[PDB]
């Protein structure tokens, strides 16, 4: 019974992704998103280990949603005549990191650190349960105002990871490299790195490095801002054109750049309360 | 000249 069992309040957003609420569940009271997605428009379709046959990112996220970390989870889920709907935890306080970025500006490096280390480990997460993203922007990370947690949201452009060559794809193509804007392939990890230079440079710039194809290709990246060299260095790194001369995850979190990282605490206390 | 990106 789905509407005995949670009460539905606002709109918190729509778009590609479909529509998603405010909730409680009634039970006891935990804020909960209620997201809408209509069948017509999943393209995407997996079984669950229970027989029956879900939209890939209900996969996915069962996949990531295990224990704790900086992935919004899936608490439940349900299958209506023509959508489905997806009951998702939602952190009070919460706003999302695009509008907090245009709120506040170009953030501070040791904010950018404490950020950017918390996605880097939630991807790796993803990588470890076998989920790729695939849309790893700030419109897609929530920042829980109290805690100082950052969690990703929207697996729906998400895929199993692979080692083999992706030819598909559906996420945000500003945040895109530039070998599937070439060639429409890309491998996941390294696609991923990319992804994260373009999301490390909204956070120290203020906005994103690229908005036209033959920027992304061009891998010319200007500094609007007074950044640090290790952090000029490491987006650099991250936005090289070639897919082998990126970064691992590892080398990444090892970079001078990333080093003296602040606990979520800390960074609440500093730079958010 | 910020903006939202869709999918
Ligand atoms: O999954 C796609 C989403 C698009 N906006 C979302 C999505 C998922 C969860 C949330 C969410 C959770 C708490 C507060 C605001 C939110 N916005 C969204």
């Amino acid at each position: 019974p789905l509407e005995s069992q949670y009460q539905v309040g606002p709109l918190l957003g729509s778009g590609g992704f479909g529509s998603v609420y405010s909730g409680i569940r009634v039970s006891d009271n935990l804020p909960v998103a209620i997201k809408h997605v209509e069948k017509d428009r999943i393209s995407d379709w997996g079984e669950l280990p229970n027989g029956t046959r879900v939209p890939m990112e209900v996969v996915l996220l069962k996949k990531v949603s295990s224990g704790f970390s900086g992935v919004i989870r899936l608490l439940d889920w349900f299958e209506r005549p023509d959508s489905f709907v997806l009951i998702l935890e939602r952190p009070e306080p919460v706003q999302d990191l695009f509008d907090f970025i245009t709120e506040r500006g170009a953030l501070q490096e040791e904010l950018a650190r404490s950020f950017f280390w918390q996605v880097l480990e939630a991807v790796r997460h993803c990588h470890n349960c076998g989920v790729l993203h695939r849309d790893i922007k700030d419109e897609n990370i929530l920042i829980d105002l109290n805690r100082g947690e950052l969690k990703l949201i929207d697996f729906g452009s998400g895929a199993l990871l692979k080692d083999t060559v992706y030819t598909d794809f559906d996420g945000t193509r500003v945040y895109s490299p530039p070998e599937w804007i070439r060639y429409h392939r890309y491998h996941g990890r390294s696609a991923a790195v990319w992804s994260l230079g373009i999301l490390l440079y909204d956070m120290v710039c203020g906005d994103i490095p690229f908005e036209h194809d033959e920027e992304i290709i061009g891998g010319q990246v200007f500094f609007r801002q007074r950044v640090s060299s290790e952090c000029q260095h490491l987006i650099r790194w991250c936005l090289a054109l070639r897919p082998s001369d990126r970064p691992t995850f590892e080398e990444i979190q090892n970079h001078p750049w990333m080093q003296d990282v602040l606990l979520p605490q800390e960074t609440a206390e500093i730079h958010l309360h | 000249k910020r903006r939202r990106h869709p999918s």
